[PDB]
């Protein structure tokens, strides 16, 4: 996932003060920062005075102090506040336009384009409206990934994912395959994949007539609120309603027929967001009708389907004939190497098995897991959940089609003694911090977890 | 001529469409859900009578897979012929199966199983007076006897007697079919003929066992003592042949180094009657009467052993007998001992005939010792599923119906089987390997991975730690140099490539009785075969040793019993394979065949001390290299 919250830091202070500018955006900020930094945002949203960060520090005590400097490095990468050297000390405010935007939208406040929505007959039936939407996504994912039939329309959508090099596939041959990136789309589920796609429009969608803020202001219009009515009609701006429309157009506006209605609030901008339950002629056999078959004897047991789905899976197994339940299909070495050839690696794949296929792999799942964590530290031997058997032999074929390693962190220095190293390296695996170290280097390339709180104990 | 696809018509049944193939009715209300055209049968958790199920079809077919949520299905000609002897109501399989696989009994699929249900023999070969004859229940059955040369010419006319149909049963016909019908006795000498012929004209004959027609005297000197070693799958393999009351031969396909004999030994005992042992070669006849048959209860002062070389007791021999085919019948009918045992083979009535390993001698000497003598029991432990002498009459419907077949996990699982480890070390890769993977791709790199020196010291480790444990190592290492140079890096009394039988017996006694040579490694001469000594740290470096059908054998040959609990994993199966060479393909060739075969196995790559082990000769890459240019000689 491209973690999109590095996004709205990435964009310069203005333009997120400019985006806080709707309170809508400022109450929409709010939801992603850290359980810390959201309780470090309200508190001095309302008393309206800076505080110093000795409170703050004093605040948080042990452990969980991470998460206080996880909370205060997301909360100035993105700048709703302003860090002040006032006396040498640390005073600590909003930026105020995210305070009151937020402080206004919370008592009532004038967020316009937040009360963007309008509320009529709403039509739109639970039913209604979300299965073209649903549709919309199931036929253009079987565009994108590459379905017996790609019935993806979307030029503007096509071109972004050729242009965003979403798939690994030949857009000069129409090719919609599943490439490094393609790959990375078939791993990021709901949130990830409602991410991913919205980075690569925005990175098509930035040339020309963009207006981030309206472009951010009008996504989190549709995404905020059903829209309902007036929507896609009124409160939606000339971008954004293209934007809309073309939001409309890839099922992310379910904007209702005529093309001109209030915002069709479909289903789909809840969920980029939501991280909550995902369910969407006349006949849709859910939401079990899914199905694949994933055991210890590494074959597929397959009883109930989905072509999309099966042509998924077929992507990393072979297909040889399709039953009248089952596809003929057996998963190796050589299948996964389908997608190793790919450069797929078997990193993805290991959270998609857990997660996918279990409509038919529920119970196999289920007495899978047994239940053997509350056990684990009394029966020490955890009841296959989750099959480490595959992942070894997907690992060992990884390792097959491997051979090149790298470490993040930052190299350190200025380890003077060594009962600080050695005190420092305790601490650090009680905490699990450090990746590779050396009494007789003093150096090590990690995280710089160890060095905040040494100079934190040392200072305060 | 005469070959019957029935008996090894197994592996067929699995194809099914999606249009012309529907969804089940009982799919919807189905504990299970019989595929038809792929022939799978999925026994889920749903099933209520999955016990019950679980049985049925492994009578009919053969349950290919046995997963935890369903089971699997698959179709087997000998396992129909079996269901078919099972004896199960063909349409009450069905029914119960159409009721509870939830995918509609196949139309193929309905028409097997009633066809295993009736069919796999509606043949009428009548009995008469307890015994075997040329008759009939059926009408067809009594045309095919009386019309049949071996059957009806073989056969006299007398109708039966009581004891010409107890003795004679034109040889033993203990496998017949239904008797207390109209038939006529048959003569004391030749079924194969009656077989032969059966064979040519392709009668398929509802046959039985009767196996106290397996009567054949007064008693002989047999003692009833179960002292033998009895352990559980050979009982309940007993208690098939067993069967209800009184001992029936069958068929019971047993392997040579699980105590084969044992099941048969006590068959003859529990008879009290005259039984022959037929052993492969005599050579082995004494092999087996050495390695086993004194730890039995057997005292082979009556046991006379024959080769017609080695005459021995013919016609004043006591008790129970062994002798070998070769013997019994061959162009090696070369003594006038062999004649003369035959002669007593023949002059003396036997009740039961023990047999290991009739596939491998022709059928016809076989068919020779079942051309003369009219037995009225054999025994056929045979060791493979499928034989050069299943013929279209098989050796199967001539000395009992199966009771012991590739289902080996009913018996064997009841505790008679001890737990074997098996594993495969990734040996790391060094850069010449891949260098002389490069340059050749050709099977030359064979040794150029097995030299490893890596490889060398992982096997030391578990020298050093089987010595530490008091254990015992196997090493199948068939290379001459980078052995006696990993050898010569070991530096113990070694079995190796030619190594000397008594030095081999030398390091052998100096290896399980003394621990202090706790390591031998054993070439390709091992097999085949020596006496193959004990396994519990089973290490294997060569890994083409072609075709697969060894390597079943290799695994079964290499990894001998062990009478020793002091390691917890009793049998290691071990296999120093350089990481990223030639053999990676062949590599994982191995560990899908044990997987298959079940025996407990594993990876250790992360091995405890794995640069802590003395006499790192050769570890650098460069003495890699250089054992590397070593073995590029070889």
């Amino acid at each position: 996932k491209h973690s999109v919250t590095q996004y709205l830091e990435e964009i310069p202070q203005q333009v997120q003060n400019r985006l806080y500018t709707s309170p809508a955006t400022c109450l929409a900020i709010y939801r992603i920062l850290p359980p810390l930094a959201k309780f470090f945002i309200m508190a001095m949203v309302f008393n309206e005075n800076e505080v110093p960060l000795l409170d703050l520090d004093k605040w948080v005590n042990s452990n969980g102090k991470l998460q206080f400097q996880n909370a205060i490095k997301s909360m100035k990468s993105l700048h709703l506040l302003i860090p002040n050297k006032s006396s040498g000390t640390l005073m600590i405010n909003l930026n105020p336009t995210f305070k009151i935007s937020l402080r206004n939208a919370l008592t009532g406040g004038e967020v316009q384009n937040s009360f963007g929505v309008v509320v009529e007959e709403n039509v739109v039936s639970l039913d209604l409206l979300d299965e073209y939407s649903a549709n919309k996504w199931e036929t253009i994912l079987h565009f994108m990934v590459g379905t017996p039939l790609a019935k993806i329309p979307s030029e503007k959508v096509l071109n972004l994912l050729k242009h965003s090099k979403l798939m690994e596939e030949v857009n000069s041959t129409g090719e919609f395959k599943i490439t490094n990136e393609g790959f990375q789309f078939l791993l990021q589920e709901i949130n990830s994949q409602l991410w991913t796609l919205l980075l690569q429009y925005l990175k098509m969608i930035e040339t020309s007539k963009m207006d981030l803020v309206d472009v951010l202001h009008f996504i989190f219009m549709l995404g905020a609120l059903e829209v309902g009515k007036a929507y896609k009609i009124d409160a939606l701006s000339e971008t954004q309603r293209i934007m809309l429309q073309d939001m409309r157009d890839y099922g992310l506006v379910f904007q209702k027929h005529s093309n001109d209605s209030i915002f069709y609030p479909t289903k789909l901008a809840l969920m980029l967001t939501s991280d909550t339950k995902t369910i969407r002629g006349l006949k849709n056999q859910d939401i079990p009708d899914g199905s694949l078959i994933v055991e210890t004897n590494f074959k597929i047991y397959s009883y109930s389907n989905s072509p999309l789905q099966i042509a998924v899976l077929s992507l990393f197994v072979h297909l040889k004939a399709r039953f009248v339940n089952m596809v003929l299909g057996q998963i190796t070495r050589e299948s996964i190497r389908r997608a190793l050839t790919n450069g797929i690696t078997a990193d993805q794949i290991i959270a998609y098995l857990e997660t996918h296929a279990h409509p038919q792999m529920r119970r196999l799942a289920e007495e899978k897991l047994e239940k053997k964590l509350e056990l684990d530290p009394n029966c020490k031997e955890p009841l296959q959940v989750l099959p480490p058997t595959v992942v070894d032999q997907i690992r060992l074929w990884q390792l097959e089609l491997d051979r090149v390693i790298t470490y993040e962190g930052s190299l350190y220095s200025d380890f003077e003694t060594s009962q600080e190293y050695n005190l420092l390296s305790k601490y650090a695996q009680d905490i699990g911090v450090l990746l590779w170290k050396d009494d007789k280097k003093k150096k090590f390339f990690i995280s710089k977890e160890g060095n905040s709180q040494v100079l934190d104990f040392a200072k305060r | 001529p005469a070959d019957f696809v029935p008996d090894s018509v197994s592996g067929m049944f699995r194809s099914h469409d999606f249009s012309y193939l529907r969804l089940r009715p009982d799919h919807a209300s189905r504990p299970l859900w019989i595929s038809p055209s792929d022939g799978r049968i999925i026994l889920e958790s749903f099933s209520p009578l999955a016990e019950q199920a679980q049985d049925f079809l492994v009578t009919i077919a053969e349950p290919i897979s046995r997963p935890s949520h369903i089971h699997e299905y698959k179709i087997t000609a000998y396992s129909l012929y079996a269901a078919v002897s099972v004896g199960l109501e063909t349409d009450d399989i069905i029914s119960v199966l159409d009721r509870l696989s939830k995918v509609p009994v196949a139309e193929s699929i309905i028409n097997f199983i009633k066809g295993a249900t009736i069919s796999y023999g509606k043949v009428k070969l009548v009995i008469k007076h307890n015994r075997y004859f040329v008759e009939t229940t059926q009408a067809d059955i009594l045309q095919m006897l009386l019309n049949d040369s071996v059957i009806g010419p073989l056969r006299i006319d007398s109708d039966h007697q009581v004891q010409p149909p107890e003795d004679v049963l034109e040889r033993e016909e203990e496998d017949d079919d239904i008797d207390a019908v109209h038939s006529f006795e048959i003569a004391n000498e030749s079924v194969e003929v009656v077989k032969k012929r059966c064979q040519e004209i392709d009668y398929p004959v509802l046959e039985e066992y009767d196996f106290r027609n397996d009567h054949r005297n007064p008693d002989l000197d047999i003692d009833l003592k179960p002292s033998t070693q009895i352990r559980p799958y050979q009982e309940k393999s007993l208690s098939k042949m067993f069967g209800n009351g009184r001992a029936r031969s069958g068929i019971i396909v047993l392997p040579c180094g699980a105590g084969k004999t044992l099941v048969g030994i006590t068959a003859a005992c529990t008879i009290k009657k005259s039984v022959i042992v037929l052993c492969t070669s005599s050579v082995s006849v004494m092999q087996w009467r050495q390695q086993f048959l004194q730890w039995c209860t057997l005292q082979p002062e009556n046991c006379a052993v024959f080769t017609s070389d080695n005459k021995e007791m013919f016609q004043t021999e006591s008790g129970l007998v062994v002798s070998t085919y070769s013997m019994v019948a061959n162009t090696r009918n070369r003594s006038h001992d062999s004649q003369k045992v035959m002669d007593f083979l023949t002059g003396r009535e036997w009740g039961f005939i023990i047999l290991d390993e009739v596939h491998v001698v022709p059928a016809a000497m076989f068919r020779r010792v079942v051309s003369t003598i009219a037995a009225h029991a054999k025994l056929g432990l045979t060791a493979t599923l499928v034989r050069e002498d299943d013929k279209i009459g098989d050796l199967n419907f001539l000395i009992g119906p199966k009771l012991y077949e590739a289902n080996w996990m009913e018996l064997s699982q009841k505790g008679h089987i001890a737990n074997v480890q098996c594993a495969e070390v990734w040996c790391p890769m060094t850069a010449e390997f891949y260098q002389e993977y490069l340059r050749e791709t050709a099977r030359k790199r064979m040794l150029l991975y097995i030299m490893n020196p890596t490889k060398f010291q992982a096997c030391q480790f578990l020298i050093q730690y089987h010595e530490r444990r008091g254990d015992k190592i196997i090493v199948f290492s068939d290379n001459v140099y980078a052995l006696q140079e990993y050898a010569l890096k070991m530096g113990k009394p070694f079995i190796y490539g030619s190594t000397p039988q008594q030095e081999r017996m030398n390091i052998l006694q100096n290896f399980q009785y003394n621990d202090q040579i706790n390591t031998i490694f054993l070439s390709k001469v091992g097999d085949t075969s020596i006496d193959l000594p004990e396994a519990t740290c089973l290490i294997q470096i060569s890994s083409h040793y072609g075709s697969r059908r060894q390597e079943a054998q290799r695994l079964g040959r290499i990894l001998r019993a062990k009478r020793r609990n002091d390691e917890g994993f009793n049998a290691f199966f071990y296999s120093l394979v350089s990481k990223d060479t030639q053999e990676m393909y062949y590599s994982t060739k191995r560990q899908a065949f044990l997987v298959d075969q079940g025996y407990a196995f594993k990876v250790i790559t992360h091995l405890h001390g794995m640069e802590n082990i003395p006499n790192l000769a050769y570890a650098s890459p460069r003495e890699r290299r250089e054992l590397l240019q070593e073995v590029l000689l070889k």
